[PDB]
Order: C-alpha cells, then sequence, then structure tokens
C-alpha cells in the first residue's frame, strides 16, 4: 500500500535526481571495456596513460568512469597504492586555486607549507595517483596552459606513474592545445554517441522504468514489470517517445520526463497510464514566446500590429516610437468614435515596459546621445507567432483583429 | 474649401430631387455628410461573427449608444423592446423578428463583454455607457 | 492566503514529496510581473515549514556578498567569510552536515534572477549543478520575468525544469480584489465598486498592484454620497467625472529672458537643416558659431557678448536641456543637441511672443 508507494518513490527520484550507478549499460561496451582494461594496466604496472572522452552533455561521460572506478578500484588492494584527484573546470577557473586544490586533496600543504607563496617546486621536485578533469575545455583557455602541460610532462616523465583522463563536450578539442602539449599529448580518443535505433530507444525505457530485483514486494513488482510491458506497445506511448526521439536522443530528457511522468503518481492510480505520458509530453514541449504574448494587454497588442505592420512596410529596417504612435494615432483617427484616446505618456510607458519584457532590443546602445525617443528599435518576433498568439487572445476587439489582418 | 460645402448643397438637393420632396430634409444632409468623408474605399468590408456586416453593426452601436445618452437626461429588455419598436417598418415576417432579436443580443453582448462600450450594473441588468465613446 | 492558485501549489505539493525525497536540482519558474510568483512560494515554503533560504540578487550585487548572506542565513537556520565560489562549496558541505539538516532537502529561493547572466560567467552553470557538487540533497529555485531561452549559456548547461504561472482574468481579479473588503460597508457594495473599476480601467491597467492602489485612493470619494444622503444610479452620475479625471493620468502618479531666446536658436538649430539657414535668416538672396549667429538675427536688440551668456549656456548644459557631443577638453569647436519637446518650445514661444512654426522647415 502507502510505504510500497512511498519506497518506489524513493528508489525512481534518487534513480533520476541524483544519477546514482546502475549496471545497466547501453551499447558502451565497447569503450568501456577498452577504458576498464586501460585503468587496469595503468594501476596494476607503473606504465602513464593520457585519454580524452569526447560526447554530447547528458550522454552518461561521468557515468563511465564511476562505473569503471567501482569495478576496478575494489579488485586488490591496488586502491592503497591508487590515489584519486577530481578537478572541475567550473570550480578552479585559476591555476593558483587548481594548485591548492591539488595540495589540500593530497593532503601535503603540512610538508609543502600554508602561506601563499607561490613556490611549487615542493611538489613538483616531490612528484600512483590518477587525475579526473571535468570539463577540459575550460582549462585550454588559462593564460599559458601551465598545468597541462606539467601534467602531460609529469605523464611522459620516468619518475612516477601518472594518469589522465579528460571529459569534453566540443569536438575541436585539438585545435585549442597548443603545439607542444599536443605533442606530448597520447593520441588516446573514446568517443560517446548515442548510436541506437528508435526500438533500442523503446527498450531502454522499458528496461529504466523496471524496479529492481531487490525489491522487498515480489508480486507487487511483477505486475509493475506486466504494467509497464503492457505500456510499451501502446501506440500513444510510442507516439510521444518517438516525438521525443525526434526531437533528442539524450538519456537526460527521457530521465526528466520519467520523473515528471512519475510525478502524478499517487494512491488512488499506482499504476501509471497512457494519458500521463500525454499529459507530461505535452508538458515538456510548450514554447514560452506564445505564451507571454498572450499574458500581454489589449495597448501591447495595439502596439505590436503596428510595429508588424512597420516592419512590413519597410523591409527589415529599424524604427523608433515616433513612428508608430503617428499610425498609431492614424489608425485611431480613421475610426470614427472609437474609445482609444489616450495621450502621449501612457503609450511610452506601455512601449517602456514592452522593451522590459525584452520583445524589442536596441542597436548599437548608448545613452544620453540618443533619449528613448528617437532610437532604432527593432522586433523580436515572427508574423506567423503574432497569428497564432492573437487566435487565441481571450477577448480581442473586431476592430484591432481587422487591423491586424489588413 | 466653400467649393466642398457647395458640393454638400448640390448633393443634398440631389437626394431631396430623388425622393420627390418639395423640400430639403436634414437625413439627406447626413446622408450625404458620410460619402463625402470616406475617400478611400474597399472592394468589400469583411463580415463579423450567422454574420453581419460592418456597416450594419456601427449603425447598430450608433443607434444604442445615441438612445442611451439622450435617455440619459435603462433596462435590457426595455432597451429591446425599444429596439424592436423602432425597426418595425422593416420587418415582414415572424422569421425576421426572432433574427433581430437574436442579432441584437448577440450586438449588446458583444459590446457589453469585447468592446468594452458598455458596462453593466447590478435577469434584468442595468446598463450605461463608457464615458469616453463620442 | 492564496486565491485562484491551486494547480501551480499541488504540482509544487507532489514534486516536494516526503522530507527525506530527493527532488529536481533546478527548477526555472518564470510568469508577469503581476503573477505573483514571490506571494505564493514564500506562503508555501512557509506553510510547509521547511528549512529555505530567501536571497534578492540586486541586494547582493556582489559575488562575495552572496556567498555570505546565503551561508549567514544557512547558519542562523541550523561568522563565516568565504571569497571563491570553491571555497563556497566547501563551507556548504561543511555546513550542510547538521542533524536538522541530516535527511532534509535545502531549498535556495532566489528572485529577481535576470542580473545574474550578468555577474560572472560559470556562476549560474555552478548553481545550476550544485546538488552533483554537493551531493547534499539540496535543491535550487529560480524567479525571473525573462523567458528560459535568454539565460542559457553558450556551452550550454543542465536544463532546468520550467514552469510557468497562469496570467489572470476578470473573475479572478474581482475575487482577489473584493477579498480584502473593508469591514465598515457590505461586501456587495465592494464588489460592486471593484465591478466598475475594472469596466473602466481593464482596457490598459492589468497590474493587481496598480488596479489595487488605484481602488484605495479613489474609495473615499466613492463612499461620500451615501454619507452626505444603494442608488446605483446616483452613485454613478456623482462618481463619473471624478473616475474620468483619474482615468487622465494612469501610470503617472519661469526661465530668464536671454535663456529662452537660447533654447529657442537651439531648437531651430537642431531641427532645421543648415542649407535652408540663410533661406531663412538671411535678408536678401551643430556648431557654436551657428547658434550664435542665429541668436543675434533673431533677437531685435543688440546683444553684447558678456560672459554672462556664456554662463547661460553651461547653466543649461548643467540643466540636461542640451546635450554636449564632443570631447569635454575640446572647447573651441563645441557640438550640442537639444532635447525638448515641441510643445514645451511652442509654450515658451507663446510666451515670449514668437511664431516658431513660420520658421521651422520641415512643417513648410
Ligand atoms: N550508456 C548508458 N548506459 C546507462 N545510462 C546511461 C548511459 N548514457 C547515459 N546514461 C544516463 O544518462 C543520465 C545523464 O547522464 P549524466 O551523468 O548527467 O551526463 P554526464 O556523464 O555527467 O556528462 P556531463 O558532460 O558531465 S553533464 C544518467 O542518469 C546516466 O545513467
Ligand atoms: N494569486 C494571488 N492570491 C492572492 N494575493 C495575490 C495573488 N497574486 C498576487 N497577490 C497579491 O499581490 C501582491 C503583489 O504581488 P507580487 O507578489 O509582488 O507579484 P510578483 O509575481 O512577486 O512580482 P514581483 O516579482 O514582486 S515584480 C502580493 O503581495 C499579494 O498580496
Ligand atoms: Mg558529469
Ligand atoms: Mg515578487
Amino acid at each position: 500500500h502507502t510505504e510500497c508507494l512511498s519506497q518506489v518513490q524513493r528508489i525512481l527520484r534518487e534513480r533520476f535526481c541524483r544519477q546514482s550507478p546502475h549496471s545497466n549499460l547501453f551499447g558502451v561496451q565497447v569503450q568501456y571495456k577498452h577504458l576498464s582494461e586501460l585503468l587496469k594496466r595503468t594501476a596494476l604496472h607503473g606504465e602513464s596513460n593520457s585519454v580524452l572522452i569526447i560526447g554530447p552533455r547528458g550522454s552518461g561521460k561521468t557515468m563511465l568512469i564511476n562505473h569503471a572506478l567501482k569495478e576496478l578500484m575494489e579488485i586488490e588492494e591496488v586502491s592503497e597504492n591508487v590515489l584519486q584527484v577530481h578537478l572541475n573546470g567550473l570550480l578552479q577557473i585559476n591555476d593558483k586555486i587548481a594548485l591548492k586544490e591539488i595540495t589540500r586533496q593530497l593532503n601535503l600543504e603540512n610538508v609543502v607549507g600554508d602561506k601563499v607563496f607561490g613556490s611549487f617546486a615542493e611538489n613538483l621536485s616531490f612528484l600512483p595517483v590518477i587525475f579526473i578533469l571535468d570539463e577540459f575545455d575550460l582549462f585550454a583557455h588559462h593564460k599559458n596552459q601551465t598545468l597541462l602541460y606539467n601534467l602531460f610532462d609529469i605523464s611522459q616523465s620516468a619518475q612516477t606513474p601518472i594518469a589522465v583522463i579528460g571529459l569534453t563536450c566540443r569536438l575541436d578539442i585539438l585545435e585549442l592545445l597548443e603545439k607542444r602539449v599536443k605533442s606530448r599529448f597520447s593520441h588516446r580518443q573514446i568517443h560517446l554517441m548515442n548510436s541506437f535505433g528508435f526500438p533500442q530507444y523503446v527498450k531502454i525505457f522499458k528496461e529504466q522504468l523496471s524496479l529492481p530485483a531487490e525489491f522487498p514486494d515480489k508480486v507487487f513488482a511483477e505486475k509493475w514489470n506486466e504494467n509497464v510491458q503492457y505500456l510499451s506497445e501502446d501506440r500513444s506511448v510510442q507516439e510521444v517517445l518517438q516525438k521525443h526521439f525526434n526531437i533528442s536522443k539524450n538519456l537526460r530528457s527521457l530521465h526528466m520526463l520519467l520523473m515528471l511522468a512519475l510525478n502524478r503518481v499517487t494512491a488512488s492510480h499506482p499504476f501509471m497510464t497512457a494519458v500521463d505520458l500525454m499529459e507530461a509530453s505535452q508538458l515538456c514541449s510548450m514554447d514560452s514566446k506564445a505564451n507571454i504574448v498572450h499574458g500581454l494587454s489589449v495597448l501591447e497588442i495595439c502596439l505590436i500590429i503596428a510595429m508588424k505592420h512597420l516592419n512590413d512596410i519597410y523591409e527589415e529596417e529599424p524604427f523608433n516610437f515616433q513612428m508608430v504612435y503617428n499610425e498609431f494615432q492614424k489608425f485611431v483617427q480613421r475610426k470614427a468614435h472609437s474609445v482609444y484616446n489616450f495621450e502621449k505618456p501612457v503609450v511610452m510607458k506601455a512601449f517602456e515596459h514592452l522593451q522590459q519584457l525584452e520583445l524589442i532590443k536596441p542597436m548599437e546602445r548608448t545613452s544620453g546621445n540618443s533619449q528613448r525617443e528617437y532610437q532604432l528599435m527593432k522586433l523580436l518576433l515572427d508574423n506567423t507567432q503574432i497569428m497564432n498568439a492573437l487566435q487565441k487572445y481571450p477577448n480581442c476587439p473586431t476592430d484591432v483583429r481587422q487591423w491586424a489582418t489588413s | 474649401t466653400v467649393r466642398q460645402l457647395e458640393s454638400m448643397i448640390r448633393l443634398s438637393e440631389a437626394m431631396a430631387r430623388m425622393h420627390c420632396c418639395d423640400e430639403v430634409q436634414p437625413k439627406h444632409v447626413k446622408e450625404a455628410f458620410r460619402l463625402l468623408n470616406k475617400s478611400i474605399i474597399r472592394v468589400e468590408t469583411p463580415d463579423v461573427n450567422l454574420r453581419l456586416g460592418f456597416s450594419e453593426y456601427c449603425r447598430i452601436s450608433n443607434l444604442i449608444v445615441l438612445h442611451l445618452r439622450k435617455v440619459e437626461e435603462l433596462k435590457r429588455s426595455e432597451l429591446v423592446n425599444w429596439y424592436l419598436k423602432e425597426i418595425e417598418s422593416e420587418i415582414d415576417s415572424e422569421e425576421e423578428l426572432i433574427n433581430k432579436k437574436r442579432i441584437i443580443e448577440k450586438v449588446i453582448h458583444r459590446l457589453t463583454h469585447y468592446d468594452h462600450v458598455l458596462i453593466e450594473l447590478t435577469e434584468d441588468p442595468y446598463l450605461v455607457v463608457n464615458p469616453n465613446y463620442l | 492566503v492564496v486565491l485562484c492558485r491551486e494547480s501551480q501549489v499541488s504540482i509544487l505539493q507532489s514534486l516536494f514529496g516526503e522530507r527525506h525525497h530527493f527532488s529536481f536540482p533546478s527548477i526555472f519558474i518564470y510568469g508577469h510581473t503581476a503573477s505573483g510568483k514571490t506571494y505564493v512560494t514564500q506562503t508555501l515554503l512557509k506553510t510547509l515549514e521547511l528549512p529555505h533560504v530567501f536571497v534578492n540578487c540586486v541586494e547582493c550585487f556582489t559575488l562575495r556578498l552572496l556567498l555570505e548572506q546565503i551561508l549567514n542565513k544557512l547558519n542562523h537556520l541550523s561568522e563565516i567569510t568565504c571569497e571563491t565560489f570553491n571555497d563556497f562549496v566547501r563551507l556548504f558541505k561543511q555546513v550542510t552536515t547538521a542533524e536538522n539538516l541530516k535527511d532534509q532537502t535545502v531549498y535556495i529561493v532566489l528572485d529577481k534572477a535576470e542580473y545574474l547572466r550578468d555577474m560572472e560567467a560559470n556562476l549560474l552553470p555552478g548553481f545550476l549543478r550544485l546538488q552533483e557538487l554537493a551531493d547534499r540533497n539540496v535543491t535550487v529555485l529560480f524567479l525571473s520575468e525573462i523567458v528560459w531561452e535568454k539565460f542559457r549559456p553558450n556551452t550550454g548547461c543542465f536544463e532546468p525544469f520550467v514552469l510557468y504561472f497562469p496570467d489572470y482574468s476578470i473573475g479572478n481579479l474581482q475575487k482577489i480584489l473584493s477579498h480584502d473588503h473593508p469591514p465598515e460597508y457590505s461586501a456587495d457594495f465592494y464588489a460592486a465598486y471593484i465591478n466598475i473599476l475594472l469596466g473602466v480601467f481593464y482596457t490598459v491597467c492589468r497590474d493587481l498592484k496598480e488596479l489595487r492602489h488605484l481602488a484605495v485612493l479613489n474609495f473615499p470619494k466613492y463612499c461620500e454620497p451615501v454619507v452626505k444622503g444603494r442608488d446605483t444610479r446616483k452613485l454613478w452620475r456623482n462618481i463619473e467625472p471624478h473616475l474620468k479625471k483619474a482615468m487622465q493620468t494612469v501610470y503617472l502618479r519661469e526661465l530668464p529672458y536671454y535663456s529662452k531666446f537660447i533654447l529657442i536658436a537651439a531648437y531651430l538649430a537642431s531641427y532645421n537643416p543648415a542649407r535652408t539657414d540663410k533661406r531663412f535668416f538671411l535678408k536678401h538672396h551643430f556648431p557654436l558659431d551657428r547658434l550664435l549667429a542665429i541668436l543675434y538675427s533673431i533677437v531685435d536688440s543688440r546683444v553684447a557678448p558678456t560672459a554672462n551668456i556664456f554662463s547661460q549656456i553651461t547653466s543649461l548644459v548643467t540643466l540636461q536641456l542640451l546635450t554636449l557631443v564632443g570631447h569635454d577638453d575640446q572647447l573651441d569647436g563645441p557640438k550640442y543637441k537639444c532635447t525638448v519637446s515641441l510643445d514645451f518650445i511652442r509654450a515658451i514661444a507663446r510666451t515670449v511672443n514668437f511664431d516658431i512654426i513660420k520658421y521651422l522647415y520641415d512643417f513648410l
């Protein structure tokens, strides 16, 4: 009952939100085999290696390394001799901070010293330890690439064994390095691509939402497995999966969609429904621009229609406040006695609000020399977007609609 | 210029001669004022949602605003009854009467809830004119 | 309390689950100005009694201030000073180990996040993936008016769950405005007040705060006729002109002699092309010298070049009526621009008995 639902909620939330390790690996057999073999070579012997892993973000780059480490560290007492250092390109933006982190993680600050002294020969002269480098591309943007060069040098040196592992999303990581480090860099690359078809994606979806064999209740788990198996071949679920697979093959989006779908699982509905997945897919695939336009007022809509007319008459040219005001006045004067008698300041405030919402952006920004008036503005919307948004407007008056059509 | 004034007089006289009237009436002046004003003109006005033309929509709006503003110096049902009394000279069948009732109900609702020219005050709500319609 | 806000609250409560449960690393909430983002989330956090730290981006205009305020408030919930983001991560890991903070999710509400993209390059990506780095059951919320499309960094980062707060309608606005009725009169009276106010001003002013402010300001005049002695027609007739006068201002809430001539000459120099200048001033057929010549032509009396006229010029420059264009060091060829509205210049010319329209080349 309720306790089982709470436990399965916890397990699935841990699986998706935190990305807890799982024994299931998809289409990464050769890559993981190669990486684990090389890690075993670097650990059981004094040989050194340098490898880069290139892939799109969210493609489980970190999972390979984590699984390999959990697989190979516990083999023997080698874990006692092996030391691990982790460096992230986001936290360490300067070489001084990187050196401080390296010293602190190695617990040599007592040996090296506590003060801010720039000398690092204490470690360099003293320098098996493995290095992990997340966001390797950021390190290449340093002033002289000193840390990367020193790491490659000690890797190529014959003093101590050092294994270097880098992670990258850019495919051009080779050209961001200088000639010296590139020559000293062992050209070992692993590529992580989602090289699998739509049926394999469906199998991945079916397996991911499958309860593990360690759950206490067994008949409930079997019923859950049968339910997910049945939901696998439903054509609405397959349509949603086809849409998301066409959009992107990254597993992170799939995990997010599954989490959002599972959010709507309650006691009254212990097992999911295809309509729930349809609702989640609809919630994940709505455009913000149309919503923002829908949330506007009448005066803003009139101003936007005038802006569209200006863009149509003058093909791809900027504009200012005065022309828009003049043609809005023309529109309200052609009509006999419509209730739109507004003065300059209120229209000016409406224009300021529109610019604040960042639907309009200035060109070659300057202030003081040019006022808000007489400033070259441009629109950041498309005609079809305006038409579609105006169709769904709740209480659009007839006059403004016909003016928009004209 | 004065030439347009003479043209307006001529147009009023032409309207008077058309109707075989020995004297000129202000209705002819009101008729000719539109024709002198319109200038640029489309081929045909688009329909407004059963559909109704833009000119008839403006005519109904003008009539209802004028009556309410005159009475200012009412009730929904009373106003509808007045309108049907005024338009009796045109309706010739029961179907036309029910069509006119449908049209006026729809137009009053549309003005109340879309164009904001008519404001509701609390089955027979009071109707007032938005004070910024001329 | 919250009115017409039940879907989003239910969604958030379902998302949170239990205290020991985990949630998303990043939720990005966006909506309009008067959607009530601050009210709803703060009331929900107070009701659920969760450990949350509320932060304004504008107040913390520097990174050190932001981190120190976050750490101090979190410690008070359970002096600390940090300087770098890595040090902040380490200190956060150290401080989160409290028993009250052991098996509970920590929420960091940030509002007015539009400025975060102008603070540092890597600060936003670091905040997005905080739960991975800390690994300590941490959730970060965002409140903003700009869509997520413009918050995306070039390198791409962990996509937050996007959420939208629905826009308000006539019924919702009327309900919200009619909830806080004054106790000294009937609820239906205030409901009719809200109805007429909406019928007058909904076309332009949809802001709940602004409309409520207008209602608060105008209610005393609404209640006068009954005090003077449920008459809807009487109240409406007594009250209409005041409402029109109020609607005249929805969002709004004597120069020396020679200064007027200087201003009109500057306006003429700015808005009249040079080629026509003689056509308007030479008896027979912008730089400072042009202004001086135009001034000499306009004024019927011979004006001596006393230093006081230059003092007037500089004073007008200071008063932000004339804008200096060229370099400040170059005070032999200075350039000026006039920023006065045309109605103002017409009024001052009328007070001077001068017809500027006769000289404006564009109008002719
Ligand atoms: N081949 C795979 N087998 C199993 N799970 C996978 C595989 N590829 C990706 N995933 C899952 O995809 C999810 C998202 O991967 P992430 O770990 O967020 O990406 P990443 O490895 O951190 O790369 P970055 O660039 O550091 S964000 C995780 O839950 C992984 O378990
Ligand atoms: N749904 C609502 N129910 C009840 N009161 C509301 C609601 N929305 C807004 N309010 C009230 O309106 C006041 C002003 O709204 P805000 O909370 O300032 O709007 P906001 O979305 O937070 O916009 P910002 O971020 O402050 S510019 C709040 O303090 C509430 O008293
Ligand atoms: Mg990672
Ligand atoms: Mg707020």
